[PDB]
């Protein structure tokens, strides 16, 4: 197993941060450090005040290096908020003693891993997130994996995917520090938070196969995630957005839901919010899971509507039915407004696919896509108007299964 | 299931 090479395993256990690898490294906690009492059992750090938060992990004895050759791998889940593209320099995870060791930091849209041999010798490698795809900041959970071979390459992975590979030329060896300090420290040239969970160190070079297994094993893939990677929940306000139309928010005109262009990318707080409601499922713990039957409520002008099918003023195309906001009872929601959810995560986003349910069962009649169509809504009368609407393709939709126009994300309102 | 599709077409599509 790959756990045979695991020399450190920082985990929250019984509301206490500790090493669970077996090597029993000392873990001291100081300042404002908040531990999550539920999964993923993360710990939260800040960057403001003298009491900001500090986790000192002192590796107990030399034992830990007893099975090491010239390779080691670091892996951890991490979330940063608000990770703006013009963020100033911050060292976040430091393990450098006497100008030797390694250090992880963040600056602008870069997460940089620096490997130090001495004063004069260091090599770094980074992941830079796509600014155009994250205009509101890269504020989502992501899985870092960093592998290093002194006689080979220095590699970095994000969400199981290889981002960059640099050959180790300048560095001959590394005398590692026995201390690792998790603390957000501003580099000498608005406040940000950082969540971390399952910080592992391995005494070997993990390959792509092992990194993807590790990536998936640390997740509950059946549990659908919100836009930031947290567990999607019932009975909670979200902004429902389509992957292909991130600069659109949800609005209403007559029976129909319509998508309008948002004002800016400061945040997603614009338009009407949805609330997800459970109908069927194997578990009942508030979390939304794959194959759950559900429906959507939305409050508009102090009245709640449910998302459901309606007849458009004229036909939009073969096997297409538009999704509108309707004030109707549960029997009608079960017939014409119930959906079977299915998680759909990619490197770029945590999303989902929604299939039209037959009588609130797991039987599928169609898939929820998006598109612009010319017809009449609300007080329209004289002319037809192009409306970007959510639309269900029924019966025949195998080609839409692979389309990103069926990928829906949920941004929490909070 | 085939009756479900014809029912939806009957209700939500124009004639």
């Amino acid at each position: 197993s790959i756990n045979d090479s695991k020399i450190l395993s920082l985990q929250n256990k019984k509301n206490t941060l500790m090493d669970t690898s077996g090597y029993n490294a000392e873990v001291r906690v100081e300042g404002n450090v908040q531990l999550n009492p539920i999964f993923p059992f993360d710990f939260k750090l800040g960057s403001s005040g003298d009491d900001r938060g500090k986790v000192i992990v002192t590796q107990n004895e030399n034992i830990v290096y007893n099975a090491m050759y010239e390779s080691f791998s670091i892996s951890f889940w991490i979330r940063i908020n608000k990770w703006v593209s013009n963020l100033p320099g911050y060292t976040i995870i430091d393990s450098v003693k006497n100008n030797s060791g390694w250090s992880i930091g963040i600056i602008s849209n870069f997460l940089v891993f620096t490997l130090k041999q001495n004063e004069n010798s260091e090599q770094d490698i980074n992941f830079s997130y796509d600014i155009s795809k994250n205009a509101a900041g890269y504020n989502k959970w992501f899985f870092v994996t960093i592998t290093t071979n002194m006689m080979g390459n220095m590699m970095i992975y994000i969400n199981g995917k290889l981002i960059d590979t640099i050959k180790v030329k300048e560095l001959t060896g590394i005398n590692f520090s026995k201390t690792i300090t998790f603390q957000m420290n501003k580099i000498p040239n608005d406040n940000i938070n950082m969540w971390i969970r399952d910080f592992y160190i391995f005494a070997k070079e993990l390959d792509d196969k092992d990194i993807n297994i590790l990536f998936n094993s640390l997740q509950y893939t059946n549990v659908v995630k919100d836009y930031w990677g947290n567990d999607l929940r019932y009975d909670k306000e979200y902004y429902m957005i389509n992957v292909n139309y991130m600069n659109r928010y949800m609005s209403k005109k007559g029976n129909g839901i319509v998508f309008n262009t948002r004002k800016n990318n400061n945040d997603f707080n614009e338009g009407y919010k949805i609330i997800i409601k459970r109908i069927r499922g194997n578990t009942n713990d508030t979390r939304v899971r794959g194959e759950n039957v559900l429906y959507f409520n939305t409050t508009i002008d102090n009245k709640q509507y449910s998302l459901g099918m309606y007849k458009p003023s004229r036909n939009l195309g073969t096997d297409l039915v538009p999704l509108g906001a309707l004030d109707q009872p549960m029997d009608e929601i079960r017939k014409y407004g119930s959906f079977i959810i299915q998680p759909c995560n990619t490197f770029d986003y945590y999303a989902s696919q929604l299939f039209l349910s037959s009588n609130a069962t797991t039987n599928r009649l169609g898939i929820l896509s998006i598109g612009s169509y010319s017809f009449k809504l609300g007080d329209d009368y004289w002319f037809n108007h192009e409306y970007l609407i959510p639309v269900i393709k029924i019966e025949h939709y195998a080609s839409l299964l692979e389309s990103t126009s069926t990928h829906w994300v949920f941004v929490p309102a909070s | 299931k085939e009756d479900a599709f014809s029912k939806l077409k009957e209700k939500f599509m124009n004639e």
